[PDB]
């Protein structure tokens, strides 16, 4: 449910993601057919005032009944080529996140653990 | 064998239409690169299917990203390329391989509600003239042995070549320059016999052979009674007739780097004075008279030199053939 | 710096035995990577950092977080 | 079938410049094997990925799900997961900048 | 096996190493002093010697060779 102007607690090893700023990062737009951004899609991201695409991985809102959920809006950056700009994500990530058909493998290995 | 006129399309710009960001692609350029006979080894000279285009730009909309870049187009030729444009004159003037000529047009954008302009992709009118089928068109005489002469004067076996024309592809023969490189010459289409010797394998093919900018007049350098023709048309008489036809066809072409091929030199030897006769026919005004100061019956006196075929002796015949090939490729 | 000096040699020997026991992977590349993980790390490392890296190498010798192929 | 031995044979026939295989245990519920492929160039890596995918497809496993060439847009980065395993094709410089094999071997020992 | 053949194999293995420079490949060729080799380089040389004429060398005895003569004597004694 990553809607417009949503702040996201990005979990990644990217320096700009790690960079403190005047504000924490917030999204601007998402790659969704509806205006509703769920986990597993491309969203905007402001890193030190820099627009960048990212993938929202792990949300807080209630989704499917059997699935797990964190308490925030976790996300991992993506490059203009689509590759992960950062190195690793400390928080474990849900295994069903790859089951969305699309770009999944490049983030499927880089994080520390699997939730 | 003919001249080609193509339209070159370059890169096209992209789109949007995001509130943040902007346009996409740019416009590429048109490059012309001439390559050796190895380009003709892959059959891409009978290609013509109304030219070729290039890539276009991108937009991106998730979430505020701009687009890609454009694409340039390179037009290759099988053997040699002379590049001209729609201005009525050629900028690049060469036919040797590894020569490139570029035409630039680009700088693309996108329409109106973030960062502005209207357009589409770019194009140019290119004209490729190969200066005959490969390097020059050979018009012989009724003693012609140009295929055997080229085979005897070069260690490279002749192959089949093509050109970007609306007609049939003439046969080409490889010549050796004795410099770790090889040049190419072109003959009559189909079965090579010589244009003057009543054969062109077609009337339209004869017109295509006669439309060559650089012509080589093959004739018997030996004696008329010793020529491999019955009845021979005499070396002096047929040579004078062919040279007069070639010179009167165009005075500029006579003053250009055109040559006459010395053939039937496999019977002749070093002491047969075939090279001496070739020099006496090349340095003169293609007649009995050698030099004319003021009163000259021809358009220009002291014309260009003659090319050697079926090479013999060691008085620089290979060097003369290499220089003739270089002058033909110079255009 | 390290937990022990001869323990580093024992770890290198066990790593050499494992790299000679390689099945499908480029064991020469494995040896070069082990050398790079040893030469570029065990030059002037601090005591607590060498202790942590020795614990990591002991876990790698255990290999509980992955088996190479 | 297309097993790990088949993967090694495909890497050898494709002349993989650098191959780094690991057998994934049941500790993690991600795959059964992790492969790192460093090739000659991006065109060469793409050709190797296409050859491996064509071999795994046309060989067997009709009932299995298809695998797409991921990282088809990223020039350096690429991957393709298998029915049981996963390979990732990148440059050896890209593999080192990822440091993936040690990262795949260190469950909690990186930064 | 011939002890001279063992010494020749040890010399061939020492010369086959690309990190080592064949300047003083004598019998008392030390690692840290005659060649300037670290403990990791000493272990690499020990593995490279065990690769061709070896595969049974104990780690305790290989940690203090520090000379081609000692390695040749240990290879003659083990075989
Ligand atoms: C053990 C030794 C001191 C011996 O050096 P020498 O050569 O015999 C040398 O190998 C060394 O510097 N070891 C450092 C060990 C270490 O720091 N390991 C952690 C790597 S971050």
């Amino acid at each position: 449910a990553i809607q417009k102007m949503t702040r996201v607690r990005v979990v990644d090893n990217s320096a700009l993601g790690n960079s403190p700023y005047h504000r924490a990062p917030r999204c601007i737009h998402v790659y969704k057919k509806n205006g509703v951004g769920k986990v597993g899609d491309q969203i905007l991201l402001a890193i030190k005032g820099q627009k960048k695409k990212a993938l929202i991985v792990g949300h807080c809102m209630p989704g499917p009944r059997m699935t797990p959920r964190f308490d925030s809006n976790n996300v991992v950056l993506i490059e203009d080529n689509g590759n992960p700009v950062g190195t690793r994500i400390k928080t474990p990530i849900p295994t069903s996140l790859r089951k969305r058909e699309g770009e999944y493998s490049k983030v499927l290995a880089i994080a520390q653990n699997f939730v | 064998i003919d001249k080609l006129r193509l339209f070159t399309r370059g890169g096209s710009g992209g789109m949007g239409y995001p509130r943040l960001g902007g346009e996409g692609g740019k416009g590429g350029d048109v490059w012309v690169v001439a390559q050796n006979r190895m380009t003709l080894k892959q059959l891409k000279d009978r290609y013509p299917r109304k030219r070729f285009v290039a890539g276009v730009g991108a937009n991106s909309k998730i979430s505020a990203l701009k687009g890609s870049k454009g694409k340039d187009c390179e037009i290759p030729v099988p053997v040699g390329i002379s590049v001209t444009d729609e201005n009525g004159k050629i900028i690049g003037e060469l036919n040797k391989e590894n020569d490139r000529i570029l035409v630039a047009q680009g700088g693309l954008g996108g329409k109106l509600l973030t960062n502005f302009l209207p357009l589409k992709g770019q194009k140019r009118i290119i004209h490729l003239d190969l200066k005959l089928i490969a390097d020059v068109g050979l018009v012989g005489f009724p003693n012609a042995g140009k295929s055997s002469l080229l085979s005897c004067v070069s260690h490279a076996k002749p192959a089949i070549a093509d050109y970007a024309f609306t007609t049939l592809k003439p046969e080409l023969g490889k010549i050796m320059y004795s410099d770790f490189k090889q040049i190419s010459v072109a003959d009559l289409p189909g079965l090579i016999e010589g244009a003057h010797m009543n054969k062109g394998m077609g009337h339209k093919f004869l017109k295509h052979i006669e439309r060559t900018r650089q012509l080589l007049f093959v004739v018997d350098i030996s004696g008329f009674q010793l020529s491999s023709h019955t009845q021979y048309r005499t070396a002096f008489e047929t040579i004078i007739l062919l040279t007069k036809e070639l010179e009167l066809y165009k005075e500029e072409l006579q003053t250009k780097p055109a040559l006459l091929a010395v053939n039937k030199m496999d019977l002749p030897d070093a002491q047969d004075k075939f090279h001496e006769l070739m020099s006496q026919l090349q340095n003169p005004k293609d007649f009995l008279h050698l030099f004319e100061k003021n009163m000259i019956p021809e358009r220009t006196v002291e014309f260009q030199h003659i090319i050697p075929i079926s090479a013999v002796t060691g008085e620089g015949i290979e060097e003369l053939k290499n220089c003739i090939r270089k002058s033909l490729d110079e255009q | 710096a390290p937990w022990s000096r001869e323990a580093v040699l024992s770890l290198y020997r066990a790593l050499l035995r494992q790299g000679r026991q390689l099945r499908y992977t480029d064991r020469d590349f494995y040896f070069a990577s082990i050398r790079r993980e040893f030469r570029k790390n065990q030059k002037l490392e601090d005591a607590e950092a060498r202790e942590r890296q020795l614990e990591k190498g002991l876990v790698f010798l255990n290999g509980k977080l992955g088996r190479i192929i | 079938k297309f097993d790990i031995d088949m993967m090694v044979s495909l890497l050898r026939q494709e002349n993989a410049r650098d191959i780094c295989v690991i057998q994934v245990p049941p500790e993690m519920r991600y795959t059964d094997y992790f492969v790192i492929v460093s090739g000659t160039s991006t065109r060469h890596l793409h050709a190797m990925a296409f050859y491996v995918v064509k071999m795994y497809k046309h060989l067997k496993c009709k009932r299995d799900p298809h695998v797409k060439i991921e990282g088809k847009d990223t020039d350096d980065w690429l991957c393709v997961d298998f029915g049981s395993m996963v390979i990732h094709l990148m440059l050896p410089e890209t593999r080192e900048i990822y440091e993936l094999e040690k990262l795949w071997t260190l469950r909690s020992y990186d930064d | 096996l011939t002890l001279e053949g063992i010494q020749d194999r040890v010399l061939y293995v020492l010369k086959l190493y690309d990190k080592i420079d064949p300047e003083k490949l004598s019998v008392n060729s030390h690692f840290m002093k005659d060649l300037g080799l670290d403990s990791l380089d000493q272990v690499e040389i020990i593995m490279a010697m065990e690769d061709e004429f070896g595969f049974e060398i104990p780690d305790i005895d290989a940690e203090k060779l520090m000379c081609p003569q000692e390695i040749v004597d240990y290879i003659a004694d083990k075989k």
